[PDB]
């Protein structure tokens, strides 16, 4: 055979860094069942600035090992934050069961991506008691992947309808988390930032931090 | 780096009023949540009055309670203290420090300071 | 209601030598303490908040330690500058952001 001597990479001309530090670093998240959105376009990213973090724990990736974050490049790059209880965060999964799963956030069965979640108790907790946290409770069925349920009507599942009015036998679906510091870490809320990479075949936009060569011809 | 600047400070009779006000122009105002803090002339920093990242949740030391009136004002990016029924004993230094998070009672502390406007509460010239 | 009291009042220490300063908790705070570095000349500024978590921007040679009930803030280097007073804060409990008593460190 013939072993080749020459290496060659060509990546997009872009060179300015896009804002990851707007999702992580924001003061408040909004409530998990009204997800906030966030699309990253037209920029290198480098993944070691959230990696070298010691305070970024769960950082489990579904499909990407996390380390070839580096040079990998995607089409797109979306970003979803919101928080959830400590107990809460092991329902961020793919094909799993959980109320805020069946109801709030629901990962679709293919799903790629790696989601990050990290200790919020120096932001999102309140001595008398959080309460600008609010999360879906009541739903007539699991709702769609990646689906954002903002419907504030007065929920009766019953045989005989309230028709709309919180009497007897119906209830407000939205309940609101109570933070406090002093409950336990089970309890204790957390942020949780989920990012979905649309890797395919079309002209990408977001690519990790490499260098070009000469393009080599024969 | 960032700048707060403090002014209203003087020297008033006991039971007399006066005001701060504190200007914040280093930092992005809308969303954070301010204190006001109390240096003793001979003793270590009092908390004394704090406000949330909009009007909505407010706390006040305990040993000042229905005295003393915090607001802010996000347009000019600048929050006010009212100064009422004051006695002998709030002759001390108020520093204007800046909160962390966005609620007012949290486990996040003082991030930025300024400095201090010296009050006094006596009967001089 | 929580009482904090510092051990050491004043410290005597030479340019080239480490200190160390103890502030212990009437009540367990869960590790929420806050160290603040006070010159008498300026605004005071934050050194570490939580427990032991260094805010950037202050030079690395602060670092807090201890959880729960004692907590503790060591420097190793004192450059000439760091006379001044240290205090230790908790927020955590129901009296809000109670302070403890002044620690007046100075350099022989």
């Amino acid at each position: 055979r013939v072993q080749p001597t020459e290496s060659i990479v060509r990546f997009p001309n872009i060179t300015n860094l896009c804002p990851f530090d707007e999702v992580f670093n924001a003061t408040r998240f909004a409530s998990v069942y009204a997800w906030n959105r966030k699309r990253i376009s037209n920029c290198v990213a480098d993944y070691s600035v959230l990696y070298n973090l010691a305070p970024f724990f769960t950082f489990k990736c579904y499909g990407v090992s996390p380390t070839k974050l580096n040079d990998l490049c995607f089409t797109n790059v979306y970003a979803d934050s919101f928080v959830i209880r400590g107990d809460e965060v092991r329902q961020i999964a793919p094909g799993q069961t959980g109320n805020i799963a069946d109801y709030n956030y629901k990962l679709p069965d293919d799903f790629t991506g790696c989601v990050i979640a990290w200790n919020s108790n120096k932001l999102d907790s309140k001595v008398s008691g959080n309460y600008n946290y609010l999360y879906r409770l009541f739903r007539k069925s699991n709702l769609k992947p990646f689906e954002r349920d903002i419907s504030t009507e007065i929920y009766q599942a019953g045989n005989k309808p309230c028709n709309g009015v919180a009497g007897f036998n119906c209830y407000f679906p939205l309940r609101s988390y109570s933070f406090r510091p002093t409950y336990g870490v089970g309890h204790q809320p957390y942020r949780v930032v989920v990012l979905s990479f649309e890797l395919l075949h079309a002209p990408a936009t977001v690519c990790g931090p490499k260098k070009s060569t000469n393009l080599v011809k024969n | 780096e960032v700048q707060l600047v403090e002014s209203g400070g003087g020297l008033v009779q006991p039971g007399r009023s006066l005001r701060l006000s504190c200007a914040a122009s280093g930092f992005t105002f809308d969303d954070y949540a301010m204190h006001w803090v109390r240096q003793a002339p001979g003793k270590g920093l009092e908390w004394v009055s704090g406000i949330s990242w909009n009007s909505d949740s407010i706390d006040y030391a305990d040993s000042v309670k229905g005295r003393f009136t915090i607001s802010r004002d996000n347009a000019k990016n600048s929050l006010y203290l009212q100064m009422n029924s004051l006695r002998a004993e709030d002759t001390a230094l108020y520093y204007c420090a800046k909160d962390r998070g966005y609620e007012i009672l949290t486990p996040a502390s003082f991030d930025y300071w300024g400095q201090g406007t010296l009050v006094t509460v006596s009967s001089a010239s | 209601d929580i009482q904090m009291t510092q051990s050491p009042s004043s410290l005597s220490a030479s340019v080239g030598d480490r200190v160390t300063i103890t502030c212990r908790a009437s009540q367990s705070i869960s590790s929420y303490l806050n160290w603040f570095q006070h010159k008498p000349g300026k605004a005071p500024k934050l050194l570490i908040y939580g427990a032991s978590s260094l805010q950037s921007g202050v030079p690395s040679r602060f670092s807090g330690s201890g959880s729960g009930t004692d907590f503790t803030l060591t420097i190793s280097s004192l450059q000439p500058e760091d006379f001044a007073t240290y205090y230790c804060q908790q927020s955590y409990s129901t009296p809000p952001y109670t302070f403890g008593q002044g620690t007046k460190l100075e350099i022989k």
